[PDB]
């Protein structure tokens, strides 16, 4: 897939800035992250915060964000870049996002790609997504396949 | 060390309460006014300063 | 009890108020000055004490209302001239 | 105003006796007292303008 | 102890380059640095900040995160760059005080022992308030009231030395400035001036309107200061001052008629040369 | 095994003014802090130990560093002069986390409390969810006063805990014979 | 992008705009000049407050100033030969803090008013050209004289 | 404009400034100036000085970076 | 093959020129440098956001007087603050040498390129930076391939690269022949102006205090006395114009003091005025 | 580099010395040495920009005193 | 060159004149040994 020019950002994903609070311990936060039917679930609600680092800056344009089709997949995700410290959920919900996405069904489909405002994201180091809802208005919300498309900036 | 020293002159002349006609030794003369605190009134032509 | 309109007090008021015989207060007055309290001075040819002290107290809430509506007047002339000033100057304040 | 704070931004130019035109590109000029130097002309001067023992700028 | 703070137009630049840099995504809203400088017995000069990563919680006011370690690492790498400067206070913006700043001040406390708090306000800068300087003082609240430790405002100033005046001019240098104070500009001033007394007067009578309502507790020497002003104005009438006349008189005869004679005569004599120029080029058209 | 950065909450309240360990209370999770922290460093080199107070406000003395040597010092004269005030310690502590230099490093603190917890069971309960909403591994201990294990701290690890949480165990230890290894065998092996 | 505009110019097809307008979102500093001016070329003198919300919005989130320059010709072209109905966005580009969006706003003036004549373009035009700050806008506003008065030439040197 | 360029020209004659001698008027904006470093100098004379009071040998202040005759 | 364009520019920020200069200064007459923190926004432009300082070292300023464990530390230090900025290029203040690269910083800047193609080598000359002008340069380099084979160095696409001329001092020193001089804009944006502008916002009390009554009068006594040998001066030298066909003026130095007195005495009655009116 | 101390004065010392680049130089502070013996003539390493002495060195000759042995 | 200043490998530091120019006291560059530089012999030094 992909449009062209670009890339898939997973080898620039710096592990050691990967952090997802409010997830499962038997659904791990890799789960989201790789490409298989294994799934992130959260634990508590359905709110969830998702924080991944790159190696090196890197720019976005695209996002593929989808879950399965129980209506467990999200519907509100706030976007913030660069955090300088981890994010805190009050304060997530309070915070004015990068960018506010409201995720529509054909979005968690597996063809779903949700384009990303690019001039925002020019100078990506982490991103935190914050997941408010889902659609199904469930108790939690599950993460399919989670990933970035776009291209380093070169450093 | 963190002292630079400094050139030493002599005033040859008032110009006005700031600019100072200070002749350094072996060199050139210049026009030079003094620091914001000091004697003024002891800055006579020929003081060494 | 005189905001400033009549600051000279004659030793009249200070006679039958402090209930005290008009000899005695040249040496009220000097006692008050001389202490730090208030500092005018005494016109004896007049009869009269200019008064500026810097003794304050407390403000009697009522009296604190006195006191801002005070200050509300002061505050309207500043606007009202500034305004003026401004319209006056219009031109070259650009 | 301008042209003149522009203009007395830059450095002066240092006068020197030239000791003789060598070429039509090449003047040795002595400057006291860095020393004699063989300088070029820029397109301003002509060369045949320049004689020997005149005071030139640098 | 310190009677000025002299704050310099690099910590205002570093304050507000951080307080950007954070609220990019950092909406606290207020952050919190840690500001060096040369240090006096007499009038305290500041000339360099550095940022610590720091935290607060809007609940209770009270718990809250400065990286003391960070500060400590900071300062040692300023210190190998620039040791004549030693830690001097704390800044943070948001020019609402917290109620951590006293207790945020004391473990700057232990850094500096007299630990200066500058509130350096970014966003309003209308008339008159470009930082504001505090220290913690010792005493209960007054002679016969309970314990506090309220903060004491002290008077600031902004100054900068040579080679920083240079960067300031340069980064100015709009259709501002003119240091020559035109006649324009005198009278630009005389109303900015007007509208900050407004301005200071129109916070004075809010504040003694919250005392009134009982909104506010009565501050007795706030009161005290206010009866001091009030008595310190002074009298236009009493004509002895009025005879100030006089002296508008004096001033007018100076300004005005010679001043105005010798331009008027001036302006007339440019116009015969002018008449006189015009018909010479008439004349030799011919 | 596991990369952690953990802030111990040293107790330094009046009612640490307590003979109940042989020396001093005090000593006593003094070498218990001493003991845990070189657990946790020899167990990960790279974890992270930073120290937490809790009389009458929360002080910071050291923050997250894998040295063990500061942490040790500062936890020395600590003069037990205050009153303890958990809710406050927690929230500190759990922000502290939160600005923890590794991502990867699974939060986890550790709590010396040795005074009961003069608060509200709402205030404690809200506090855990909150804590388990961040995804923290709190570890609590209670030393000290008599009350041990009180149904506040029952309440906040089991919400914190809710249906097999991070494992915030509370261990209790007894009022005389509060020896090392009686302060190892239950954490080291499972918190 | 620069030949699309220019074979597209005044046509504001919406599928060449829709194509242009991600060309521009896709923000690179050399393909946003020709991105910004074909936006221009495409929707000239439309007064469309779709492409005119966009292509300033754009001018003031992104950082790469030649896409600045090319939208900032963009604007000015979207509202050619509009004239007063130009006049709020003149106001909310001679306004702005940025200079490329002023010297937008000055070429606006000169699409807007072309040949008019108007003498309230002129009148700002002329207070922008002695008054303003950046170099480039100055400049940009004297040039615009020349479009609101090629239809007098002979009062132009006056001026 | 002209005030800010006025203050420019003032603040030109600043301090310090270099002593030196003024040997000769070449143009009615550029002399030759012997500069007491010991060195002589092809300079431009700034305008707002007297030309009357420009009188050889005499001393004159120059600019320290540029020998201007300030 | 890519060239680099004339156009690009280097987006000094205001709080980095300011930085850059403090520390120029600070350590004259030695020679200081550090690290220029920003960003390579793309082909045309290199924006400085930042510079932190460097310990000065015996060295002098070489590829040796970057100590690692400095720059590392600062680095992590200011991205925990927020500033998570490359090391876009490196600073250095030639005191009174003007403005250019001497060989050796011609090396450290090839050190500096090797890490990436883009990186500017800014150099300041801080005593030179008298108040108004600023003294500042920005070169990169050119490769000894690209200069031998004949091309030109950059290419050029607008006016950009020529509005200003280059200095004879940096020429001889090898400008435009192995570094070239890259422009250099400063983002200032309308917060920070703001803030600067306070270091000489007077006060609202100064546009309401008198001046000292006594001074008043002894300036105007001064003033009017100088105007009136002015005046004389002004009568003789008319008094020759009209013997004088079309062939230091009494009459400028006449309306320079009649100007200072009309603005000093109209201000000072106001002033005095507005007082009486608005204290009571 | 080298330099002829000139004398020392009182301010807790003063010197002022004469290069051997024929230019008087005054320190505040008497640079990295003792500061007693420092006779007005005691030939001495003062550093090469921050002009302090760094060093004392043994004087060099009186003259007549070289041209004997 | 002048005098050696009693190096003994661990003082090689000598005082030198250079001509009308100032005297400085340095030290060897490690491409020559101290045996060949004595007092009174012109020796080619760097400039800084
Ligand atoms: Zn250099």
């Amino acid at each position: 897939d992909i449009p062209k020019g670009y890339m898939d950002l997973m080898p620039f994903i710096n592990k050691a800035g990967c952090e997802c609070l409010n997830e499962s311990d038997e659904h791990g936060f890799d789960n989201c992250l790789r490409k298989d039917t294994t799934f992130l679930e959260s634990d508590c609600d359905e709110q969830l915060l998702i924080t991944v680092a790159f190696n090196q800056p890197v720019k976005l344009y695209s996002m593929k964000f989808q879950g399965p089709d129980n209506g467990q997949g999200p519907k509100y995700v706030k976007i913030f870049i660069n955090l300088p410290r981890s994010m805190d959920f009050e304060e997530a919900e309070r915070s004015e996002p990068t960018q506010a996405l409201e995720l529509t069904e054909d979005d968690i489909k597996e063809d779903g790609i949700v384009p990303l405002r690019y001039v925002k994201f020019q100078n990506v180091n982490s991103v935190t997504i914050f997941v408010q809802s889902n659609q199904g208005e469930e108790e939690t919300t599950r993460i399919s396949y989670f990933t970035f498309i776009g291209t380093p900036v070169q450093a | 060390l963190q002292s630079v020293g400094q050139i030493v002159g002599e005033v040859l002349k008032q110009l006005t309460e700031e600019k100072f006609i200070v002749k350094a030794t072996n060199g050139p003369r210049y026009v030079v006014g003094c620091r914001r605190q000091l004697d003024k009134s002891k800055l006579k032509p020929g003081t060494r300063v | 009890t005189r905001p400033a309109n009549h600051r000279q007090l004659t030793f009249e008021e200070i006679a039958k108020s402090a209930k005290i015989t008009v000899n005695e207060v040249e040496l009220l007055v000097m006692k008050a000055l001389s202490v730090g309290l208030v500092k005018g001075s005494i016109d004896e040819v007049d009869k009269r004490v200019h008064m500026t002290w810097v003794q304050p107290r407390v403000l009697d809430l009522q009296q604190i209302k006195g006191m801002k509506d005070r200050l509300e007047f002061w505050c309207t002339d500043v606007k009202s001239m500034e305004m003026l000033v401004e319209h006056q100057a219009h031109d070259i304040l650009t | 105003l301008r042209e003149e704070l522009q203009l007395l931004q830059e450095q002066g130019s240092y006068v020197g006796e030239v000791v003789r035109a060598m070429d039509k590109k090449k003047v040795l000029v002595k400057v006291h007292p860095e020393g004699k130097f063989v300088v070029d002309v820029d397109k301003n001067i002509d060369i045949n303008d320049v004689t020997p023992n005149c005071r030139v700028a640098l | 102890a310190v009677q000025k703070v002299v704050v310099h137009p690099l910590v205002l630049l570093s304050v507000v380059d951080h307080f950007n840099r954070i609220g990019k995504v950092g909406n606290q809203k207020r952050v919190v640095g840690v500001l060096l400088g040369s240090w006096q017995k007499k009038v305290l000069d500041v000339s360099n900040s550095f940022a610590v990563p720091f935290d607060e919680d809007d609940k209770d006011d009270s718990v809250w995160f400065l990286d003391h370690d960070y500060l400590e690492n900071m300062y040692g790498m300023f210190k190998k760059v620039n040791a004549r400067e030693r830690i001097v206070g704390w800044y943070h913006t948001g020019p609402k005080l917290h109620k951590n700043d006293i207790a945020i001040n004391e473990l700057m406390k232990r850094y500096c022992p007299n630990s200066v708090l500058v509130i350096i306000d970014v966003k309003p800068k209308d008339l008159g308030l470009p930082t504001e300087a505090y220290i913690s003082v010792e005493e209960v609240h007054d002679d016969g009231t309970p314990t506090s430790k309220t903060f004491e405002h002290v008077t600031s100033e902004i100054g900068a030395e040579e080679a920083e005046e240079v960067g300031v001019e340069h980064l100015l240098r709009d259709i501002k400035d003119t240091t020559v104070g035109t006649l324009s500009q005198r009278i630009t001033n005389q109303v900015h001036g007007l509208k900050g007394l407004n301005s200071k007067l129109l916070d004075i009578r809010s504040y003694l309107e919250k005392v009134a309502t009982g909104k506010l507790p009565i501050n007795h020497q706030i009161i005290y200061q206010l009866q001091d002003v009030f008595n310190l104005l002074p009298d236009v009438s009493l004509q002895e001052f009025v005879k100030a006349f006089y002296l508008k008189t004096n001033d007018q005869m100076v300004v005005v008629y010679l001043a105005s004679l010798i331009r008027s005569v001036v302006a007339l004599h440019n116009l015969i040369n002018n008449k006189i120029a015009n018909r010479d080029a008439e004349k030799k058209e011919g | 095994m596991v990369l952690e950065s953990t802030m111990v909450c040293v107790d330094n309240s009046e009612y640490m003014r307590n003979g109940d360990f042989l020396p001093t209370r005090l000593q006593a999770q003094q070498d218990a802090v001493n003991i845990v922290c070189h657990s946790k460093t020899r167990s990960n080199p790279e974890n992270n130990v930073g120290l937490i107070t809790l009389a009458n406000d929360c002080e910071v003395l050291t923050t997250l560093t894998p040295d063990t040597g500061r942490i040790l010092s500062k936890l020395h004269t600590v003069q037990p002069k205050g009153k303890i005030t958990f809710c406050t310690g927690i929230r500190v502590a759990h922000l502290a986390l939160k600005h923890r230099q590794g991502k990867n490093h699974k939060m986890r603190i550790i709590a010396f409390v040795g005074s009961p917890v003069e608060d509200n069971e709402k205030d404690l309960v809200k506090l855990a969810k909150r804590l388990k909403k961040e995804k923290v591994n709190v570890d609590i201990i209670n030393f000290g006063e008599e009350e041990v294990n009180t149904e506040k701290l029952t309440a906040f690890v089991n919400t914190l805990n809710g249906k097999d949480g991070t494992g915030s165990h509370l261990v209790t230890v007894p009022p005389g014979p509060s020896l090392a290894d009686a302060l190892i065998s239950s954490p080291i092996l499972a918190g | 992008s620069l030949g699309l505009g220019l074979a597209a110019m005044g046509t504001a097809r919406q599928d060449v705009y829709d194509l242009l307008k991600t060309n521009l979102y896709q923000d690179d500093a050399v393909t946003g000049e020709a991105a910004g001016l074909a936006l221009g070329l495409v929707m000239l003198g439309s007064k469309n407050a779709q492409a005119i919300e966009d292509m300033v919005g754009y001018a003031q989130e992104t950082q790469h100033e030649k896409i600045l320059r090319g939208l900032a010709v963009g604007i000015a072209l979207v509202m050619y030969g509009r004239m007063e109905e130009a006049d709020a966005l003149i106001e909310s580009l001679c306004r702005d803090k940025d200079p490329i969006l002023r010297r937008s706003g000055m070429y606006t003036v000169a699409m807007a008013y072309c040949g008019s004549g108007n003498n309230k373009a002129i009148r700002r035009l002329l207070h922008v050209a002695v008054s303003d700050v950046n170099d480039d806008v100055r400049r940009a506003a004297v040039e615009s004289l020349g479009f609101i008065l090629f239809r007098t030439p002979e009062q132009c040197p006056s001026v | 404009e002209f005030l800010h360029a006025q203050e420019e020209v003032k603040r030109i004659q600043s301090i310090p400034l270099v002593i030196g001698q003024f040997l000769e008027a070449v143009d009615q904006n550029t002399a030759i100036v012997g500069s007491t470093t010991g060195s002589n100098y092809y300079v431009r004379i700034l305008s707002t000085i007297d030309r009357e009071l420009l009188k050889p040998n005499a001393s004159v202040a120059l600019h320290k970076h540029s020998n201007a005759l300030v | 093959a890519p060239a680099v364009d004339t156009a690009e520019q280097v987006y000094i920020s205001s709080l980095a020129l300011l930085k850059m200069l403090k520390h120029g200064r600070a350590g004259v007459p030695m020679e200081v440098m550090g690290l220029m923190l920003g960003e390579f926004v793309d082909d045309y432009t290199v924006r400085v956001i930042d510079v932190f300082a460097m310990p000065q070292s015996g060295t002098g300023v070489s590829v040796e007087a970057v100590d690692p464990v400095f720059q590392a530390k600062m680095l992590d230090m200011l991205k925990q603050t927020g500033r998570p900025e490359m090391v876009v290029g490196w600073y250095h203040s030639h005191p009174g040498f003007g403005c250019w690269l001497s060989g050796v910083d011609i090396n450290t800047q090839q050190s500096f390129e090797a890490l990436s193609e883009r990186a500017v080598a800014v150099v300041v000359d801080p005593i030179q930076s008298v108040k108004g002008k600023v003294v500042i340069d920005a070169f990169r380099l050119i490769n000894a391939n690209m200069m031998v084979l004949g091309h030109e160095p950059r290419q050029t696409t607008s006016n950009l690269g020529h509005l200003n001329k280059p200095s004879i001092q940096a020429l001889i020193h090898g400008l435009n022949r192995h570094y070239y001089s890259i422009t250099i804009n400063y983002r200032k944006n309308e917060l920070e102006q703001k803030m600067l502008l306070n270091l000489h916002k007077k006060s609202w009390m100064e546009g309401l205090t008198l001046q000292d009554y006594s001074e008043h009068c002894k300036h105007n006594e001064s003033v009017v006395k100088e105007m009136l040998e002015l005046a004389k001066n002004y009568n003789k030298a008319v008094e020759e114009e009209d013997k004088m066909t079309p062939e230091q003026d009494p009459k400028r130095h006449l309306e320079e003091h009649v100007d200072v007195l009309m603005t000093s005495n109209i201000v000072q009655c106001l002033a005095a005025m507005l007082d009486t009116v608005v204290f009571k | 580099l080298v330099s002829n101390v000139i004398e020392l004065l009182d301010v807790g010392k003063c010197a002022v010395i004469k290069t051997s680049t024929r230019q008087t130089y005054f320190l505040p502070v008497i640079g990295l040495v003792d500061a007693e013996k420092l006779k007005p003539g005691d030939l001495v390493g003062v550093n090469k920009d921050s002009y302090l002495i760094l060093e004392t060195l043994p004087t060099e000759y009186d003259s007549r005193v070289k041209a004997m042995e | 060159c002048t005098k050696i200043i009693n190096a003994d490998s661990e003082d090689p530091k000598y005082i030198i004149n250079v001509k009308q120019f100032a005297k400085f006291v340095v030290d060897l560059s490690d491409q020559v040994a101290p045996t060949d530089i004595e007092e009174g012999m012109r020796v080619g030094v760097d400039r800084n």
